[PDB]
């Protein structure tokens, strides 16, 4: 399964004619974004949106690579030998450096606890749509206060779930606990 | 107490396993196999159209020009015949597909039952633990006496 | 990520301007302090993606000295190993090298490039009308030999910009051979000569 | 954990109240000076239907943000430092959940004393509805602040106590916000009290002679409001320090007595004995109503409660020890520990 | 029904304010749409929101889903099924849907997909048709031939409306379809029509 | 293609480039794109 | 508002029925369809641009190694300028401030739903429950468990104190204890408080049975008040004596404006007293 | 005590058994059966190539020279007809193949469940031995008394 | 007593399950599978 | 299943060309009663 | 990640010297190959090993 994932993306898995090369994705359309789909928002299709710009496909690949890594670590950990436990650690560590450090987060936000009255105001909505299209056509360089009642972007549950699951399997590793979290040590 | 506790864990490995099995009713493979049966079950249409084309084209003269066609007269009947047999087989496949489906359903049902049998148990056991703990207090008090 | 621009072919108007790229998302002020100079180039409320701290008292000599760059709020970096580069690419310097036989052969860009491209960082494309390359030698090893072709370029500062080596395969049909022959025999066995 | 000590910070220099404590640095580009401001908020009434915040922008120059919850149809609203003078005044009837900011000046004598910003809104008939907060404002040299925060953090990590608990300890014990040997000793008395009794830190405090804290932190309602006003009668207990409360054995009193009674789970009689344990010199069942008296009463009831003792049994044991006649009153922290 | 909150509930029933408001406005919308309340703006009913109401907007989970799909599609997309995918894709999936997946078994199923790919890759476009009157609008249909002793014909369609910027969108391009009808025309006399 | 010009983008930043006299004397649009600094290298196929 | 402008195309986002009604004169249905379809396509292009910017600004992605994803500083700077930064500040899931939060869903729910009726009409959302507009979207409101049926009472009391113009919720309870004309009233909150505390602390009233020196003080009639709900005003109502001379004014006391013909109707008795038909 | 020990042994023979069974999921023979169905399901390519060559060759004149070919007109249709039927059965075999697979997986799963039932059981019984040993100590002291 | 009661709950949940399964002898799907085999099995007349 | 019932009956599920329309049932014969069967009592048939 | 040996392990976790050295170098190589460390000899990466 790793050979086959490698056919799409490989960190430094790419050596041809005896030398490493510039491409991390073996599949080219990901290298320069390809609008394999124009008007993706027409019907509700998750494939179509990624087809719209490969960023999402590239990431779905990323996540599947993670999936294989944590799978190897789990099947390793279940063997419960002092050696295969270190293996599980090594796999989980690969996943960790593949993700980088956890994402930071700002404690307080530009969001201010608003009356729902004003949060749902159609004025703010029209202003929002308007500034979006303005940004879309480079036209400019009430409106001052209304952009506060807009909601903020959220990190996808799944990636956060992955940081967390690596973290728990590390915690369970460093202490004597099993994957499930029962202690290997008798009381 | 440790005895009852280990029994609890066991009963719960069962409730958890039959729970998780019941939750994924039909596996990706299983659904693909079934949809395979649906697909092979279909296409009665194409085989009627083709066998008929064979009958019509084999009702026009084969041989020319000095001697006649030699066209196979019963070709139509024969095509009807193939369409008959392929009908029977189509039917069998759909039936089998249906039966396959039903088997999976009955299985889930069995599983459902077993999940409950597991659950009732880990409730039953759980209650027993309190009973035991009550007796613990009693014996504690006996020591006090 | 810092880079210091000079007065040069496209400069206005300062002899210097200090360019940098900042990864952090939040808006901030970027400061560049020099020990040797004892003065600091500053940018107040630098843009999100990329920005410049223009140079007052502009002297190239100063930005050779160790440079400390920092966010007033949270980010820090020490800058080391400054190097002066001249992007200027002379066609005379740009090369092609060819190896066949025992004599190396050379093809400069100025002479063989009929139309040469507008100078661009993005990409620059050179087309050579044709090149003549000597044959016999090279001498073939096992009826096969290859033509080495190496693409190279030199900037004006004296650095090669990169190279890519190529091979063009030549296989010679050989006269002194008898067409390989398969046979059948009376004894039943079948052989290839 | 870090957010417990220091108020939460955004990517812009904007900073907010978290755990009713604001920490903001003020730099004057004039002086070239770095000065550290810290503010403490404690709600009088109600903490619901009300939100008052104070941001220090410059010397004697502060910005006040107030948000009203719940609706009052008012001829005017007045924000007052104390009854005189008023800080801000608006002719409009304020509206539900809308942040209003008015710029304010506060004096060097208004800063020294822990002051009460009181928001009064008036309709023709009522005539008024009141809600107020009490602020503690501290100016710190940057080095002095970072140092004090450093010892504060190291102490909270070691002792496993909340920053707010330690702050309560330090303030009750010593000159304000100084960590002394006496302060540490009291931290240990607290740890042993909650070690040997089922009690939390905040209860161990009042066992260590500290007042009931009207601060709210960690999304928990204030120890005080949690203590008296957990359900509503409906009235919010005012803790005026001006209201006489009749705790005589033979008496039915204000809704306030009933408040004390639920707060302590006691009938009138045992409540009287309890009062007598607070002060043996109290000739009539009269209470000053200040936070201090409540802290004394609760000190008594808790002394009865950490041990499996009714107030009677507490009284008796107190005589047989026999500390009583000695009164809770104001008593030496050493003597209270004895 | 009027006040949107039940007045016969048990004392002990827990619903957060935001959520209770949500269920309230939900009962309003549901009673308003299905016309138990007297009248409603037929203008506002036609809005895209209430069109998507029955499937996507009654349920919070569904709204969160639709809203997220635009930003984070990776969560929803899987390699198993893509709608719509080629027939030969299904073939790949069935060849390869086993408990035991030896490397040999997988490479073989792969070569089988490649062979199934080579027939379509190489088609010869015989003739065409255009549904609309003039070039400028409509969708063109083509017919293709498979290099085989006997004729297999595949037809794909292109939309012309998608030719927005001087290049075909590739949305416009439609997958080739096999044709079951037995066809043997010489020399190139076949033409498709709408 | 050079970065920004002749004037600032106003009214519109975008640029489109056409083909003409190839099969039809009326101009026909071959490329449509947003104009961006500093340099743009575009390679097209032109039928004669 | 002619002809084919950018903000014109944006602001046109609304149902085809509204669009067709307003532009009835000017357009010919070929223009209405094309304009509306080009409007949806513009709407969608807008969401796509926004989602592209917001997605590539995700702080999880920046930390990712070898995940080469083009984050275009160009559009990001302009975005963070025209909007006070939203690509800057990313909110953790389940928070109120999230676009995907139930808070936002409630926001759109209200925004699209209040217009469902005329403000003239009864069922106008904002008319029937003013509770909704004034309400805050704070993480406390979304996250903290709160008891229903207590929300029901907040509304009922608020509506009564606004209508009967009494000063406090308390006064509403007094008014509730005096009110004789409604069925299932006079309710006496204080009285029910007394009755329940009594019945709780001394279940079955055994001590009242045990100590008749105390019980002898109160009369049995008022003692009935413990086990069964009998408010003092309700005691007053059962007790008063009836002659045909009294019947009129006593009818005015015990009953509201409704005439005897109204009240005598069996279905009206059923509705009025909350009585099962049997 | 010996009673408990023997029951412990029994439960552990069960754990050993379902352990060994779950460990070899698919037997050599079994793998050969499955991969056989995979092999027969393939080769659709071949039956299409063959039936088509047959059609093309039977569309050229059979008979000469004085009278024309007699080439079977519907031959293309007929090969299509065969290709239909054989497609159907391929699908069925593929379905069965997949279905076969799933059985084994589900079987494995059941074994897994049972292995746990054994494991937990032999822990339970084991814990019971400790309990019994405790009473032993107690009864020993009783004799001492 | 409560232990015994929970065991009663289990025993009766089973009785209800196997009761309803026995009461539903043949599912609609199952009935269609069976009569499908009957119908395909018929039709000798036509092929003869 | 709701979509499929909707093809037969819908409270305000019917919007075509952007406006709701007078029909609650998409199946017309129900709209104006249609004597699709006359003389149903011949055999005991609920359908008839 | 730098020192190649975990300093956050439980007191009670047993690993032979040779093996912990082994796992250490395993992380060195894993981090170097997928290019987490700044640069590495492109010459050595290409090795059959």
């Amino acid at each position: 399964a790793n050979r086959w994932l490698k056919y799409v993306w490989s960190p430094s898995g790419y050596i041809v004619h005896g030398q490493i090369q510039n491409y991390q994705w073996n599949v080219r359309p990901l290298l320069e974004d390809t609008s394999w789909n124009s008007d993706p928002l027409d019907s509700v299709d998750p494939d179509a949106v990624a087809q719209h710009d490969p960023m999402h496909y590239k990431v779905s690949t990323f996540m599947r690579t993670l999936d294989l890594l944590i799978a190897r670590g789990d099947h390793a950990y279940r063997q419960l030998e002092r050696d295969t436990l270190n293996e599980a650690k090594m796999w989980y560590m690969q996943a960790l450096h593949l993700l980088g450090d956890k994402p930071y987060l700002p404690l307080s936000t530009t969001w201010s606890d608003p009356r729902l009255d004003r949060a749902a105001d159609i004025t703010t909505q029209n202003a929002h749509d308007s500034a979006i299209v303005a940004l879309r056509q480079n036209i400019p360089t009430r409106s001052a206060n209304t952009l506060t009642d807009l909601f903020l972007p959220q990190i996808n549950e799944v990636m956060m779930n992955y940081w967390q699951t690596l973290a728990q399997r590390v915690y369970n590793l460093r202490h004597n606990l099993s994957i499930d979290g029962q202690p290997l040590y008798l009381p | 107490k440790t005895v009852l506790e280990k029994s609890k864990a066991g009963a719960q490995s069962r409730f958890d396993s039959y729970g998780k099995l019941y939750d994924e009713n039909i596996n990706a493979g299983e659904n693909q196999a079934m949809t395979l049966r649906a697909s092979a079950a279909g296409l009665t249409t194409a085989v009627q159209a083709s066998r008929l084309a064979g009958a019509a084209a084999d009702l026009v003269p084969n041989i020319f020009g000095f001697a006649g066609g030699g066209s196979r007269w019963g070709a139509i009947a024969e095509a009807t015949g193939y369409v008959m047999e392929f009908s029977a087989n189509v039917m069998n496949t759909e039936a089998d597909k249906i039966s396959q489906s039903e088997t999976y359903r009955r299985r889930r049902q069995e599983w459902e039952i077993q999940r409950n049998n597991a659950e009732a148990e880990l409730k039953q056991i759980d209650a027993q633990l309190k009973s035991l703990a009550v007796r613990r207090e009693a014996a504690v008090l006996q020591k006090t006496s | 990520y810092p880079v210091y621009q000079y007065s040069g072919n496209t400069s206005g108007l300062n002899q210097g301007r200090l360019l940098f790229h900042r990864d952090t998302t939040y808006p901030s002020k970027v400061e560049a302090w020099i020990p040797g100079a004892k003065r600091s180039l500053t940018n107040q409320n630098a843009a999100i993606g990329d920005d410049y701290a223009t140079d007052s008292l502009n002297k190239p000599d100063d930005l050779k000295q160790y440079i400390f760059m920092t966010d007033s709020k949270g980010t820090a970096t020490d800058v080391s190993g400054p190097v002066e580069i001249n992007t200027a690419i002379s066609p005379a310097k740009v090369q092609i090298i060819v190896k066949a036989g025992g004599k190396e052969q050379t093809f400069t860009a100025d002479k063989d490039v009929s139309i040469q491209p507008s100078p661009s960082f993005d990409e620059m494309n050179y087309q050579f009308n044709a090149l003549e390359i000597d044959g016999s030698g090279l001498n073939f090893i096992n009826n096969s030999a290859s033509i080495d072709v190496t693409f190279t370029a030199f900037a004006e500062d004296g650095r090669k910009l990169g190279y890519e080596s190529f091979s063009i395969p030549v296989t010679l049909k050989v006269s002194t051979d008898n067409a390989l022959t398969l046979h059948h025999n009376e004894n039943g066995a079948q052989y290839m000569q | 954990e870090l957010s417990q000590f220091i108020g939460k910070a955004s990517n812009f220099g904007q900073q907010e109240y978290s755990n009713n404590q604001l920490i903001t640095p003020v730099v004057n580009s004039s002086d070239g000076t770095v000065k550290v401001y810290r503010i403490t908020r404690e709600y009088t009434t109600n903490a619901y239907q009300m939100d008052v915040e104070l941001f220090p922008f410059g010397g004697e120059n502060y910005r006040l943000d107030y948000k009203f919850k719940n609706f009052y149809n008012a001829s005017y609203l007045s924000i007052k430092l104390n009854d005189k003078r008023e800080l801000v005044r608006t002719e409009g009837a304020p509206q539900v959940n809308i942040e209003y900011s008015a710029n304010i000046t506060l004096n060097t004598a208004d800063i020294s004393q822990p002051f009460e910003i009181g928001l009064t809104r008036v309709l023709p008939s009522g005539s008024w509805a009141y809600a107020a907060a009490k602020f503690t404002v501290e100016e710190y040299n940057q080095y002095s602040f970072l140092l004090k925060l450093n010892k504060a953090i190291r102490l909270s990590r070691a002792t496993e106590l909340s920053p707010t608990i330690l702050e309560g300890i330090v303030r009750s014990v010593n000159l304000q916000l100084d960590i002394n040997t006496d302060v540490l000793g009291k931290v240990f008395l607290t740890k042993y009290y909650m070690q040997r009794y089922a009690i939390h830190a905040e209860t161990a405090l009042i066992l260590c002679n500290a007042p009931i804290s009207q601060r709210s932190y960690d999304n928990q309602p204030s120890q005080f409001d949690r203590l008296f006003n957990t359900p509503l009668l409906n009235g919010q207990y005012f803790s005026t320090g001006d209201e006489e409360i009749d705790l005589n054995s033979g008496s039915t009193g204000d809704w306030r007595k009933t408040i004390l009674k639920r707060a302590f789970n006691i009938d009138d009689v045992s409540l009287f004995r309890l009062l007598k344990i607070t002060d043996h010199d109290n000739k009539d069942g009269k209470i000053k109503n200040n936070l201090k008296n409540l802290s004394n009463l609760y000190i008594g009831k808790l002394l009865a409660d950490i041990h499996q003792l009714t107030i009677d049994e507490l009284d008796l044991l107190l005589i047989a020890v026999g500390e009583g006649k000695t009164n809770l009153s104001a008593i030496s922290d050493k003597q209270l520990a004895t | 029904q009027y006040l949107l909150i039940d007045n016969q509930v048990s004392a002990a029933i827990k619903t957060t304010r935001i959520a209770e408001a949500i269920a309230s406005i939900q009962l309003y919308v549901n009673r308003a749409l299905e016309n138990v309340e007297e009248n409603a703006n037929s203008g506002v009913i036609s809005r895209q929101f209430f069109i998507d109401w029955d499937k996507y907007n009654k349920r919070y989970s569904t709204w969160a889903g639709v809203s997220q799909l635009v930003y984070y599609p990776e969560n929803y997309i899987d390699p198993t099924m893509r709608i719509g995918q080629t027939k030969m894709m299904d073939a790949l999936l069935q060849s390869v849907s086993q408990s035991q997946l030896n490397a040999d078994t997988v490479e073989d199923a792969f070569m089988s997909y490649l062979t199934s790919f080579e027939q379509v890759a190489n088609l010869k476009v015989i003739s065409a048709y255009h549904d609309n009157i003039n070039n400028d609008q409509g969708l063109t249909y083509f017919i293709g031939l498979s290099e085989t002793d006997a004729g297999e014909y595949y037809w794909r369609s292109v939309d012309h409306s998608k030719f927005n910027d001087g290049k075909f969108a590739a949305n416009a391009w439609s997958e080739w379809h096999k044709i079951d009808c037995p066809i043997n025309p010489y020399k190139s006399t076949i033409r498709p029509v709408i | 293609i050079p970065p920004y010009n002749l004037s600032t983008h106003g009214d519109e930043r975008w640029f489109k480039l056409y083909i003409k006299h190839v099969v039809d004397n009326n101009s026909h649009i071959i490329y449509s794109g947003q104009l961006t600094d500093t340099n743009i290298n575009i390679t097209l196929f032109i039928p004669l | 508002s002619q002809c084919g402008f950018n903000c014109l195309t944006d602001i046109s986002h609304s149902s085809f029925n509204e669009f067709r009604q307003q532009v009835s004169e000017h357009l010919s249905w070929s223009e209405t369809h094309d304009l509306y379809h080009d409007a949806q396509q513009a709407q969608k292009d807008n969401r796509l641009y926004e989602a592209r910017i917001l997605k590539r600004a995700n702080p999880q992605l920046q930390n990712a190694v070898h995940l080469a994803i083009l984050a275009p500083n160009a559009e990001l700077i302009g975005y963070n300028n025209q909007f006070s930064g939203r690509a800057s500040q990313y909110v953790a899931p389940g928070t109120v401030s999230s676009m995907f939060s139930p808070a936002a869903y409630l926001t759109e729910l209200y925004r699209e739903a209040r217009n469902l009726h005329a403000s003239d009409s009864v069922y106008y959302l904002d008319t029937r429950r003013p509770d909704l507009k004034s309400m805050a979207l704070s993480q406390q409101n979304m996250d903290i468990e709160l008891s229903t049926l207590s929300l029901s009472n907040e509304l009922l009391l608020e509506s009564i104190k606004t209508e009967s113009k009494l000063e406090n919720y308390t006064k509403v309870m007094e008014m509730l204890s005096t009110f004789r004309p409604s069925g299932a009233t006079p309710y006496h909150d204080a009285y029910e408080n007394v009755r329940e505390v009594i019945q709780l602390q001394d279940p079955g009233l055994e001590q009242l049975n045990a100590s008749p020196a105390i019980a002898g003080l109160m009369h049995q009639a008022s003692l009935l008040g413990i086990n069964a709900s009998i408010s003092p005003e309700l005691f007053n109502i059962l007790t008063e004596e009836i002659t045909e001379g009294n019947a009129e004014e006593l009818y005015k006391k015990n009953f509201g404006n409704i005439e005897p013909a109204s009240l005598a109707m069996p279905e009206y008795l059923k509705r009025y007293y909350n009585l099962s038909d049997e």
